[PDB]
């Protein structure tokens, strides 16, 4: 029943203002606190601020002068605004609701899945998708090349195929563009009528690609 | 410190939409949306803890062979700006504060 | 600001093992310490609050202990699904601070990779670039060597590789290596080989194709 989902642009230009909303369900925004926590790529967690049930806020001193946390109870939403943005702000931003066990204990019980925000002067570039097929236990895949910024999500057969799937971390090329591969392993004689489609989504450029890979 | 579980499951929230409460005199009273000091007005909020639906897992870890038991919501008195009649009143109201296990002999 | 220092930063242990993670606060936080588990690609999940209290859906194998400045997180019988980064979190004062995290991996038996090679597609060739892909599937340990050969010439500085996070069921890893060439250079050679060295392979295994037969 409790759901949190953050949204915002994956790309913000340096010195501009970062803008994230957290859309919720299952609880009242009046009776619960909302926290914003961030995680730079390959790094630890950092609490940025809080909006208590009453509407009062408190922000971490490290970011304080640039932070704005608000809430729209009518839209079941919480906002986060981070002004005068720098590369130190590139991170996965999480919205987490606080929970209490009396006034004795406080904890972040429900989290969103996080949205990656990249700070760069560089432009958004949608990917090119290429098939990964053998020349001749069989493997196939998709190569999601030349995209910026991260991320790219890859699903197979509209999420109906999950067993044998490996979507690899993106690799940063010399061109400053990202590239990834998603692969799926299948038994040698599981074809005949079997279609394999990789569903590539790159929200920053608003690109959706459905690539059908043939034997 | 050592406690892994509660004998009674509870729920703690901020209450910002309170309109009625029974005062210390046991009489139903209207609770105001706003209070003030010499300068600023504040919206009336309360922190409340109560039992989760069953009243639990009978409390958890109770010696059933010897005791009957149940989780029950207990209260506290909190000051709140209310309306007694025509006049506004800063009075003690009864609000949900805990969920405790109560025993009964078999 | 209270600083949380976790130890060790990383740990490998076998299935069935007892694992102990430590958290140390700069000032006393009494019992106001929470533990989170973050699975690869997932948001952190609350396990323990108020030093030792269990949250909903947490295994009986997990536990928390401590007071003031010293805290502990224990896994009594480590399972393959416990692969994650664990974080302790102070809630004694604002700002809330987390420890740097403890990456937990699993020591497993040797599993040799299953190797696959993929030539560049005709549609990518149209663009002027050739990407040859090598897949190393479900192996253990993580260490593995991929040598690209083009008409028996060992390639270097023209490939990039990626490794997946440890699988939560079989505790193996998978790797993909992309060899990047231009259409011109690709069209001037015949044999594209991917040679794999791994502890599970008695001798290196080679997977190859001949350009113009795909």
């Amino acid at each position: 029943q409790v759901q949190l989902q953050e949204s915002g642009p994956g790309l913000v230009k340096p010195s501009e203002t970062l803008s994230l909303t957290c859309t919720v369900s299952g609880f009242s925004l009046i009776g619960y606190d909302l926290n914003w926590i961030r995680q730079p790529p390959g790094k630890g967690l950092e609490w940025i601020g809080i909006i208590w049930g009453d509407g009062t806020t408190d922000y971490n001193s490290a970011v304080k002068s640039r932070v704005t946390i608000s809430k729209d109870t009518s839209k079941n939403q919480f906002s986060l605004k981070l002004s005068s943005v720098t590369a130190a702000d590139t991170a996965v931003y999480y919205c987490a609701r606080g929970g209490y066990w009396y006034a004795t204990s406080y904890y972040f019980d429900y989290w969103g899945q996080g949205t990656l925000v990249t700070v760069s002067s560089a432009s958004t570039k949608g990917p090119s998708v290429f098939p990964l097929a053998p020349c001749s236990t069989a493997a196939l895949g998709c190569l999601v090349k030349d995209y910026f910024p991260e991320p790219v999500t890859v699903s197979w057969n509209s999420g109906a195929l999950t067993s044998g799937v490996h979507t690899f971390p993106a690799v940063l090329q010399s061109s400053g563009l990202y590239s990834l591969s998603s692969v799926v392993t299948v038994p040698s004689s599981n074809f005949g009528t079997q279609t394999y489609t990789c569903n590539v989504d790159h929200k920053p450029s608003n690109t959706k690609v459905d690539k059908t890979v043939e034997r | 410190h050592r406690g892994e579980f509660s004998v009674c499951d509870s729920v703690s929230v901020w209450v910002g939409d309170k309109t009625t409460a029974t005062d210390i005199k046991g009489k139903e009273v209207m609770v105001l949306g706003e209070v003030n000091i010499n300068n600023s007005v504040f919206k009336q909020y309360f922190f409340e803890t109560k039992c989760r639906d069953p009243n639990v897992d009978g409390c958890r870890g109770i010696d059933s062979k010897h005791w009957n038991s149940y989780c029950t919501t207990t209260h506290t008195f909190v000051k709140a700006l209310t309306m007694d009649g025509k006049q506004a009143a800063w009075r003690f109201i009864r609000i949900d504060t805990a969920c405790v296990c109560v025993l009964s002999r078999k | 600001d209270i600083q949380m220092t976790q130890s060790p930063s990383s740990l490998s242990a076998s299935v069935g093992d007892r694992v102990t993670i430590t958290c140390r606060a700069s000032q006393s936080i009494s019992n106001n310490l929470n533990w989170y588990q973050q699975k690869p690609g997932k948001a952190p999940k609350l396990l323990i609050y108020y030093t030792s209290r269990f949250h909903s859906g947490v295994p009986s194998r997990f536990s928390g202990s401590g007071s003031g400045t010293d805290f502990t997180f224990t896994i009594s019988s480590l399972q393959p699904e416990d692969i994650a980064t664990y974080y302790c979190q102070q809630e004694h004062t604002l700002p809330y601070t987390f420890g740097q995290g403890t990456k937990l991996e699993i020591k497993r038996t040797v599993a040799a990779p299953s190797v696959f090679i993929f030539p560049p597609s005709d549609e990518q060739l149209k663009s002027g670039t050739a990407s040859v892909v090598c897949l190393l599937n479900n192996f253990y340990p993580r260490e593995a060597k991929v040598q690209w050969k083009v008409d028996n010439a060992l390639q270097s500085g023209n490939s990039q590789e990626s490794v997946t996070e440890q699988d939560s069921k079989d505790s193996t890893y998978s790797l993909s290596s992309t060899l990047t060439l231009s259409k011109a250079d690709y069209e001037k050679h015949k044999v594209y080989a991917c040679e794999v060295t791994h502890q599970g392979l008695s001798s290196p295994v080679t997977k190859s194709f001949n350009r113009g037969e795909c």
